[PDB]
DNA sequence: TATAATGGGAGCTGTCACGGATGCAGG
DNA sequence: CCTGCATCCGTGAGTCGAG
């Protein structure tokens, strides 16, 4: 439901060192399957930091 | 369609007579806070709202359904205008 | 009174000046400094009427308590500027004019 | 996935460079990599030939010209609103004729605007296209008298603004009568002049019968020429003292000087080929040795009288016959502006010279440049020739930069334009497109370029063919003129070849355009494509041939309209074409060598040659285009990739791997649904916007200035006067919204304070002052605030200051502040669809996954149309289409099929057949039968007559499959439709036209000036005009009082309007509506006639409606 | 439009030209779809003889 | 006699009708000339000043229509019978 | 003469015609009193004529009068009576009006006769004097101005305010007018339905009527004011009220496209 | 309802028929041939086109075409001010 | 017709 | 200065003083701030007493158009920090 | 305030069909 | 000179929207 990325302050920027632009990424990122193995658990923020 | 449009196209002899009659009518149901309608009660025109059944803004739908009852005499020269203007100020003052 | 008819006709230079609050004589607009109505000129506020509403060119009447007024100083009457929409002014030829309409 | 082929036509040579109408002509035109001593006599450099020298004493004479280097680039011209040009340097020389002295010279004539890569222009920071305009090719033609059946009219034209149109006719009295400039005379008095005596024209002249006659007049050959020059100067200038050099300046100037009357080369040339002579120069006469002396008349007359006379080999001229009619492309039609500036330039040059001190002078001080500058800026800005570019996705700009106008300067006015100049000629063939066109007033005048067509130095569009000798078909093409093409029987490119040999007995071909069967002996030439026919818009459509004209026009019209998406996808079955076009574009980066990347990143691209240079390639990045559509180019390789000369690197806007993405490919039905389709409606799927289809990145500018006023200066400022902080809060210190921050409607883009005027303030205003206790605030809130309807996140600002480096505004400007605002349009109800096939609609719905039908497995459709918009329309390759698709769909392929030599119906057959065995198949191996819903519909089916009774269900199945039908199951019921449904996949695009954009609504709003009415337009909030056909409706309704709202409440009764809002925010009924405005006006304006209207009671007395306001 | 006797002040003039110029307008805007036709093209040849009479 | 549409429209009694239609200058020199009236009798002239056009709810037929209930109806018949 | 928004000076060319004249008749006059020769009073008497020609009919006589280094002809005030564009045809027969708007169609099936999808976004601008006084009759609002103060910003508009539109314009209906209005019918009166989203949902038996189909065709809204025109739209140009055509009896509003093929 | 290319209870002859859209010579043209073809002049020309939009029209039947189909183009563009002035006309004279 | 004519014609009077 | 009739568009249709708004004649709803700032002045005014309320009126010119005065004064400011929906006419 | 100077310059060219007036050759 | 036909001149040429 939300994305931060860190130097970036809307949808429609791109991040030096990287191919695709916010918006590919975002739309990736709508891809992704995740699963809640508590079902009192209704959020969760995942943490991603990666270079080179 | 409006309801019973067809009655009301029957009572008058010009269907532009039944639009100034309406319009003339919603005007004094405005004018005098809908004190002088001949509707009773339960035959008033309902709006629904957030809370309940209020009474229906719409002047024109209420000089309709009045005009449907026949409990309104239209025509003209029936009176003098001063002098209606005088007596509905006197029956139902503002 | 309602209108109930429209009558045209034309028009006799003495009722042609009976309508003129005044003859337009420079061929000019405004000043180019302070964009006011040049005096004589075809925006002029002594002959159509006050810019904004009842004030005078000079400024020496402000309000409303003063209508009907000609301000002594700057010549303007004190009443509504949309009398500037209204008010016709007048050129006094010194050769008369054939109107082409009824010419051509 | 595999992209299979079709199409038995071998092309020979590839399309010519689709923009080179505009690049080739503006590089001939300007000459700038052309040393001066080996420059032509085309261009600047012959309006500089012509132009000089100038004389009268004093002799300034042309040396030379130089181009400089633009003092901008195209990027910064964009951005600082400035023009992209070079300065134009000329090296002039002023020489005495008496004294001798010779003062040579370079002086600064001002700045040429540069055309950039793709053929496009800057100017004041926006990005413009010339359009080239067709018009009548200059020279002698011969047209039948449409009064008089057995005579004719010869007619000498030269270039536009050129000089006069010159008739001669056979009168018919008899005598031969030429009219110039609106005055008829006798041509004898002018042949008199030129040198005729009636010995030549005897004996030139008399083999034909009697017409010779006419043109004998004993009185005329009674004077010699002098006589004859004052006579017809008293003819042609009555009034005009008769003085003899006044004479000879006159007829010099009219048909003799080069530097007023002017032919084309084109109409040189067409004048030596017709009348069949050499012409010296460009002129009908030559001043010689003192004298007149003819070239034009006589031969011009001679073809006259003996086309007359039923001399075989003449022939009348067809004038919109493409040999008759050429291009001024954009190189001649800036060309003549600067002719025209330069010629003004020479006016002030001698008006200069005659004044000042004859001895000091230079020519710097002769020459004033302003007419030029003038000349050539106000052809890049107020012609309508020169038009605002259309970039929406490239090939918009492509298509754009191919128009050919018949408007503009010089050429047609609307209501000049019959039926004859906006038809379809047999010589269009090959040269413009027969289909590409507008709907409505600008049909014919406005087309398009085919896309094998050149356009030569003449200007003539040329089409090319291929030599055929003897029944064998050689590789030579020849590029043709429609006058060589009527020379030659031409063959038809889709006949039937084995090797470069005719296969057929019989052969299809033209013959001056009429088509005739004949032997293979006869053909001489042959098409070298169906694609030549058509313009590059027309050649992205499918099955064209399987398209009514009608439709295949709206088709092609409308991949101009269509926006780049984000997830753009290149058709399923496409043409072929769909590579060059992105590619000659220019809107995707190509690997100019082979090499190896170095580097790729969003912003940039670094590429290592075998040249061992590292070339860093910058990618537009969220460029906002001329129609608010997003232009960014995104990487297609990856780190260490080798790559090839010419292969992709970065995919530009509406491109997908180099192909041409105009929209999407989508799964739809053909079948009514609940009336959501009704009439062109459509129904898609809510699986669109889940998945971010037909999803498009606006971005809007939005612009404001603070200037110096006599009142005090306004200033961009956080303080705003009276606001909260939640007003104030995307703000920064500047006083300019936050780059990252959402704006919505209502919101502050750029925070403005301007001083107040003069201010009265009435007394309430003066106890609200005292009663808050804070004191009135010099300044008032001016600041931007976003647009009803609007709005975003906010991605750029720009700032441009004076007193700031390199930073100048227009006089008496401040500061100018640019906020640009991007947003992300999914689609919704009311945005425009349209395939290539002219089947256009906008989405009335857009139901759940649920609702949607779906295929036996599971598989919802994307778009539901209607089937009753196919057989109107007639374009059936929708259709085909989407059978193909089907296949493309379960095969996992795309398709290109070539317009005319396309794939067929038993090809579509076999590949229908081949996927049906994925689609059945599969499910027979996941251990699944037939389904009970799938025997009702094949029982129907059988009923139908669409499956042969007794076959397997399988088998029945699979002949429904061959015919492009499935069984589809209704979402809502789980029934299936009672019939097999079309069912694959479309190519379907979002076109500019968005409900978003669209929507207006106005109460109250600003009102005009003089009539005080509501203004127009959305931009302006205005109001709807009621025009006089809705009060004609009003009128037939009978609604009298609603008709008088809408003539005095509604737009001009000022005291009505005022008190009917006030009656309404109080709740009570509307007043009694009063005198327009309008009408007033009318009454002002009648008297400023000197016409005096009166309103009358019934006693005929005057009513005033001024209220003693106009009265003294 | 109702199927009874004209009601008393509705205007007439205005209806009738409206009804008279709406085909003619109409008309001359659809589509021609050509083939199968020769000629002067119905609608087109037809409406200058009305604005004839 | 018989004259075409737009004859028959220039030549009609309305000089505001007239002058809205074709040949505006024509139509107002005649009409200044000969001093015309518009009696403002058709539905362009009163569109024009905005006025009621006398058609419809406009017509001088039912547009005096009077609607009143019973009580007051009486009551003026009170008022009439007392004096 | 007014000062545009970027600072500058528009002005009319009645104007600079009434300049012309007023010049010419200036030096006529000093001329005059100068005792200038006749032909040079000739000729100024001559200019002075063509100056009062060019200001009541430009063009009429001669070649008309235009501004430097330009070509088009200015505007007397005959130019401003007549024409298409002219004072008459433009200004008076027809108008802009106030309370309209526009936007794209799109077909609700599910409507009856009478009625029209109208977008909220829409409405609130078309009805809001009206909505303003409701706001004020509700708690929603101090007084009027706070209530205007308060649809202004997007994000300042509550649930509240949309119920108070919901009473605003119920019983009343609006009039659907597509261009170009061939007959009367090409404005229809509707009793609008509230709907989300900004395209106006138009019934699928009007259509023909209207010669309106999907393609993309745009319609244009007006709010009858009056009581009276309240009557008049609702009981004289009601949809479901016409429903036979005025030029040959027979019914307008009738089955066609997909209901034929499904009937 | 729906439209294959194979049609060619047929769905174009029932919404022929209905009314619900189309007419007898579209559908001709849509199956059996396209017909005869008119030069700019008005003239016709010798070979009628033999193609029909199933079968698909060759190059030379389609450029043929293309004549009278901007004939027809320009009448509608052109003539409609024709009309609308004619109705004006009438407006102007049958109004009182 | 012309002015300018016109009045080039009656200054080539004197 | 620029002519409002400097025609906008290819064609003849539209001048470019059709697109400039009248700042002068002030818009309905102008004519209702000022009606509502009367009478929203008039009603809330139920504080003064008839001596404070000529003197006063006279202080702010609400009358003829042109100690006590500060009672008056501080009263004002009394009754301006209590209904607190005055500050929309305050822009 | 003083050599003498003495008749302009661009033109816009491919519609079409009408009513009314004005003019010229013919009965 | 009175009638009739040829010729010139002025007047028109759909709606709304967007620019
Ligand atoms: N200049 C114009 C162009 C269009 N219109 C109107 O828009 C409609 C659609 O025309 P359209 O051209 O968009 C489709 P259509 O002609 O109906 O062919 P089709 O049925 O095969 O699709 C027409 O019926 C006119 O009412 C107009 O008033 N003025
Ligand atoms: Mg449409
Ligand atoms: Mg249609
Ligand atoms: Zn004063």
């Amino acid at each position: 439901t939300s994305v931060y990325i860190e130097d970036v302050l809307h949808e429609f920027s791109t991040i030096p060192g990287v191919k695709e632009d916010v918006v590919e990424i975002i739309l990736n990122l709508k891809e992704l399957v995740v699963r809640f193995l508590n079902p009192s658990l209704q959020t969760v923020t995942l943490l991603l930091k990666a270079e080179g | 369609a409006e309801p019973g449009i067809d009655k009301l196209f029957g009572m008058v002899d010009s269907k532009y007579r039944l639009t100034v009659v309406v319009a003339k009518r919603a005007q004094q149901l405005l004018r005098h806070g809908f004190k002088n309608t001949v509707l009773e009660p339960e035959e008033r025109p309902k709006m629904q709202t957030l809370e309940g059944l209020f009474d229906d803004p719409n002047a024109v739908t209420w000089a309709m359904k009045e005009l449907l009852t026949g409990r309104l005499v239209f025509g003209e020269n029936l009176v003098p205008e001063d002098r209606l203007q005088k007596e509905m100020e006197r029956l139902y003052p503002v | 009174k309602e209108v109930r008819k429209v009558r045209i006709a034309l028009a006799s230079p003495e009722k042609i000046r009976s309508w003129s609050y005044g003859e337009v004589e420079k061929p000019e607009t405004i000043n180019y400094r302070t964009l006011k109505p040049e005096r004589d000129g075809l925006f002029d506020e002594r002959i159509f009427g006050p810019i904004k509403d009842y004030e005078c060119a000079c400024g020496k009447y402000k309000r409303q308590r003063f209508e009907g007024k000609v301000c002594e100083r700057c010549g303007v009457e004190v009443t509504k500027s949309i009398v500037r929409r209204y008010r016709m002014g007048h050129i006094e030829l010194a050769t008369p004019a054939a109107h082409i309409w009824f010419v051509k | 996935m595999e992209i299979k082929r079709f199409g038995r036509i071998r092309e020979v040579i590839p399309l010519p460079p689709l923009t080179e109408i505009q690049v080739e002509s503006y590089r001939r035109a300007l000459q700038a990599d052309v040393p001066p001593e080996k420059r032509e006599n085309v261009g600047i450099q012959a309006a500089f030939r012509e132009t000089f020298p100038i004389e009268e004493g004093l002799v300034l004479d042309f040396l030379e010209y130089r181009l400089g280097e633009p003092p901008f680039p195209q990027d910064e011209c964009r951005e600082k609103d400035l023009t992209y040009q070079a300065p134009l340097y000329a090296r002039l020389q002023l020489i005495h004729k008496d004294t001798g002295l010779i003062k040579e010279d370079e002086v600064f004539l001002g700045h040429i605007p540069l055309m950039t890569e793709d053929g496009s222009f800057i100017i004041n920071g926006a990005d413009r296209v010339i359009v080239s305009q067709i018009h009548r090719s200059p020279g002698v033609y011969f047209t039948p008298d449409p009064a008089r059946p057995g005579r004719y009219i010869a007619s000498i034209i030269p270039l536009p603004k050129r000089g006069p149109w010159i008739d001669l006719e056979v009168e018919p009295n008899g005598v031969v009568s030429m009219k110039v400039n609106k005055r008829k005379f006798p041509l004898v008095l002018l042949l008199r002049v030129l040198g005729y005596d009636q010995e030549t024209l005897a004996r030139e002249l008399g083999a034909y019968g009697e017409l010779v006659q006419g043109l004998m007049d004993e009185s005329v050959f009674a004077m010699r020429p002098e006589e004859a020059l004052i006579r017809l100067f008293t003819l042609l200038r009555p009034g005009d003292p008769p003085k003899r050099d006044k004479a000879v300046a006159y007829v010099y100037g009219l048909i003799a000087d080069p530097r007023r009357y002017d032919l084309g080369e084109a109409g040189r040339y067409k004048a030596e080929e017709k009348l069949g002579i050499r012409l010296s120069g460009r002129t009908l006469a030559r001043f010689e040795d003192g004298e007149f002396k003819d070239e034009v008349f006589l031969p011009t007359l001679r073809y006259l009288f003996a086309l007359t006379a039923g001399v075989p080999g003449h022939e009348v001229d067809d004038i919109d016959h493409l040999g008759n009619r050429r291009i001024r492309t954009v190189g001649e039609l800036m060309t003549d502006q600067f002719r025209v500036g330069l010629a003004r330039l020479a006016r002030g040059v001698r008006e200069r010279m005659l004044m000042g001190s004859e001895d000091s002078l230079t020519p710097a001080k002769l020459v004033n440049s302003r007419p030029l500058e003038a000349a050539i800026r106000e052809f890049f800005s107020r012609s309508q020739l020169s038009q605002f570019k259309d970039e929406t996705n490239p090939l918009s700009s492509l298509r754009h930069k191919r128009r050919i106008s018949a408007l503009g300067p010089g050429g047609l006015t609307r209501e000049r334009a019959g039926f004859d100049v906006r038809d379809v000629h047999r010589t269009h063939y090959g040269r413009i497109c027969p289909v590409e066109t507008p709907e409505g007033a600008n049909i014919g005048l406005i087309t398009s370029l085919a896309a094998y067509a050149r356009v030569d130095e003449l200007g003539f569009i040329r089409t090319p063919y291929r030599r055929v000798v003897g029944g064998v078909v050689t590789d030579e093409v020849v590029y043709m003129t429609a006058t060589e093409e009527d020379r030659y029987t031409i063959a038809q490119a889709n006949t039937p070849l084995e090797g470069n040999r005719i296969a057929a007995e019989r052969v299809v071909a033209r013959r001056k355009g009429e088509p005739v069967i004949v032997s293979p002996e006869e053909v001489e030439f042959m098409d070298v494509s169906p694609k030549q026919v058509f313009s590059v818009n027309t050649n992205l459509i499918p099955f064209l041939e399987h398209d009514d004209a009608n439709r295949a026009l709206m088709g092609s019209n409308m991949q101009t309209q269509a926006v780049p998406l984000i997830r753009a996808q290149a058709p399923v079955v496409m043409t072929g074409l769909e590579e060059r076009v992105v590619r000659d574009s220019l809107a995707a980066l190509y690997a100019e060598e082979d090499g190896e990347v170095a580097k790729v990143d969003g912003n940039r691209i670094v590429v290592r040659y075998e040249d061992g240079r590292l070339v860093e390639y910058p990618l537009r990045r969220f460029y906002r285009s001329n129609q608010g559509t997003a232009l960014d180019q995104r990487p297609r390789v990856v780190v260490g990739q080798r790559v090839r000369k010419g292969d992709l690197l970065a995919d530009g806007p509406a491109s997908e791997n180099g192909f041409l993405a105009l929209g999407q490919n989508v799964l739809v039905a053909i079948m009514p649904f609940d009336g959501y389709n009704f009439e062109d409606a459509i129904v898609i799927s809510e699986e669109l916007l889940k998945r971010d289809f037909y999803t498009s990145i606006h971005i809007e500018r939005y612009e404001i200035e603070a200037r110096d006023t006599k009142l005090g200066p306004e200033r961009i400022t956080r303080d705003i006067p009276h606001l909260s902080e939640a007003a104030l809060r995307d703000l920064d210190e500047e006083g300019v919204v936050r780059i990252g921050a959402e704006v919505k409607p209502g919101d502050i883009l750029v925070g403005r304070t301007s001083f107040k005027g003069e201010s009265e303030p009435t007394p309430e205003e003066r106890l609200l002052r005292s009663i808050f206790g804070e004191k009135a605030r010099d300044v008032k809130d001016t600041s931007l605030r976003v647009p009803p309807g609007e709005g975003g996140i906010v991605v750029r600002t720009v700032r441009l200051r004076r007193g700031d480096p390199g930073v100048e505004l227009k006089p008496g400007v401040r500061e100018v502040v640019r906020v640009y605002v991007a947003q992300k349009r999914k689609l919704q109800v009311g945005d425009k669809l349209a395939n290539r096939h002219g089947n256009k609609g906008v989405v009335a719905k857009i139901l759940p996954v649920e609702d949607m039908p779906h295929l036996p497995d599971g598989t919802p459709v994307d778009v539901i149309l209607n089937p009753l918009g196919v057989p109107s329309r007639m374009n059936l390759g929708q259709i085909l289409e989407t059978h193909l698709g089907l296949a493309g769909y379960f095969l996992g392929q795309r398709y290109i099929s070539p317009i005319f030599d396309g794939a067929k119906e038993p090809e579509i057959k076999e590949l229908l057949a081949q996927a049906f065995e994925v689609y059945f198949g599969k499910r027979k191996g996941e251990g699944f039968g037939v389904d009970k819903r799938e025997v009702e519909v094949l029982r129907r089916a059988e009923k139908l007559g669409l499956v042969t009774p007794g076959k397997t269900p399988e088998e029945q199945l699979k002949e429904l499959f061959l015919q492009g039908k499935v069984v589809l199951y209704d979402g809502r019921t789980g029934e299936p439709i009672e019939g097999p449904i079309v069912v694959g996949q479309m190519f379907i695009m979002k076109l500019y036209h968005m409900v978003e954009d669209k929507m207006h609504a106005r109460s109250t709003g600003p009102y005009s000036l003089i009539t005080q009415q509501p203004l127009g337009g959305k931009a302006q909030f205005g109001g709807q005009r009621f025009g006089e056909m809705e009060v004609w409706a009003l009128e037939a309704y009978g609604a009298a009082h609603t008709l008088q709202e809408m003539l005095t409440l509604k737009s001009d009764d000022i005291e009505g309007r005022n008190a009917a809002y006030e009656a309404i925010i109080k709740g009570e009924d509307v007043p009694e509506p009063s005198v327009p405005e309008s009408f007033r006006v009318l009454v002002k304006e009648l008297q400023a006639l000197a016409l005096d209207v009166q309103t009358l009671d019934e006693k005929d007395n005057p009513v005033d409606i001024f209220e003693g306001l106009a009265s003294k | 439009s109702m199927a009874r006797p004209v009601s008393i002040g509705e205007a007439v003039g205005i209806v009738a030209a409206q009804s008279i110029g709406e085909p003619g307008t109409q008309l001359t805007m659809r589509t021609f779809h050509t083939g199968g036709v020769a000629g002067a093209a119905d609608i087109t040849q037809g409406l200058p003889r009305v604005i004839e009479l | 006699l018989l004259m075409g549409v737009t004859k028959s429209a220039l030549s009609t009694k309305s000089w505001l009708s007239a002058a809205s239609f074709q040949n505006t200058t024509h139509v107002l020199t005649e009409a200044a000339i000969a001093g015309k009236k518009d009696e403002l009798i058709g539905l362009k002239e009163n569109v024009i000043l905005g006025r009621l056009i006398p058609a419809g709810t406009g017509s001088d037929f039912v547009r005096f229509t009077q609607v009143v209930d019973q009580k007051t109806l009486k009551a003026i018949e009170e008022a009439r019978k007392e004096a | 003469m007014v000062q545009v928004d970027g600072g500058r000076f528009a002005t009319s060319d009645l104007n600079d015609l009434y300049r012309r004249l007023i010049n010419r008749n200036n030096r006529l006059k000093k001329l005059l009193a100068q005792g200038a020769p006749e032909i040079i009073i000739r000729n100024e008497k001559r200019m002075l004529q063509e100056a009062v020609d060019a200001l009541l009919d430009n063009g009429r006589r001669g070649a008309p009068v235009t501004n430097p280094g330009s070509d088009r002809p200015l505007r007397s005030l005959t130019d401003i009576l007549s024409g298409k564009q002219g004072r008459f045809r433009q200004n008076l027969l027809g108008k802009r009006v106030d309370y309209s708007g526009r936007s794209v169609i799109v077909v609700g099936p599910q409507l009856k006769l009478h009625q029209c999808g109208l977008p909220k976004r829409m409405a609130l601008e078309l009805f809001k004097p009206f909505l303003l006084k409701k706001m004020e009759e509700k708690g929603i609002a101090p007084n009027v101005k706070a209530a205007r103060r308060m649809l202004e910003r997007q994000r300042d508009i509550k649930d509240e305010v949309w119920d108070a539109l919901e009473e605003v314009i119920h019983g009343k209906v609006v009039l659907l007018n597509r261009a170009p209005t061939l007959h009367r019918l090409g404005i229809q009166a509707f009793q609008p339905v509230l709907v989300e989203g900004q395209s106006i949902q138009l019934h699928p038996l009007v259509c023909e009527a209207f010669n309106a189909d999907f393609d993309g065709d745009q319609m244009a809204v007006h709010v009858p004011l009056s009581s009276f025109a309240q009557a008049e739209a609702r009981i004289q140009m009601l949809s479901a009220h016409n429903l036979l055509s005025p030029a040959s009896g027979e019914p307008l509003a009738k089955p066609s496209r997909d209901i034929i093929l499904g009937l | 309802i729906t439209i294959g290319i194979d049609d060619a209870f047929n769905p174009l002859y029932v919404m022929a028929q209905s009314g619900a859209r189309g007419n007898p010579q579209q559908i001709r043209q849509l199956c059996g041939l396209r017909g005869l073809m008119q030069k700019p002049s008005g003239e016709t020309f010798e070979v009628p086109v033999r193609s029909s939009f199933r079968e698909g029209l060759t190059v030379l039947e389609y450029f043929i075409s293309s004549h009278g189909a901007r004939k027809g183009g320009a009448d509608t563009a052109l003539r409609t001010a024709d009309s609308g002035y004619l109705t004006r006309k009438l407006v102007d004279v049958t109004h009182e | 017709s012309d002015p300018v004519r016109q009045y080039l014609h009656e200054i080539g009077q004197v | 200065p620029v002519s409002l009739e400097t025609p906008i568009g290819d064609e003849k249709d539209s001048f470019y003083g059709d697109f400039i708004p009248d700042e002068h004649l002030p818009s309905p709803v102008d004519a209702a701030t000022q009606s509502l700032l009367s009478e929203e002045l008039e009603k809330a005014l139920s504080k003064l007493s008839e001596r404070e309320a000529m003197v006063l009126k006279l202080r702010k010119g609400l009358i003829d158009g042109r100690q006590i005065e500060n009672k008056a004064l501080r009263k004002l400011k009394y009754h301006e920090s209590r209904t607190r929906k005055l500050r929309d006419f305050l822009d």
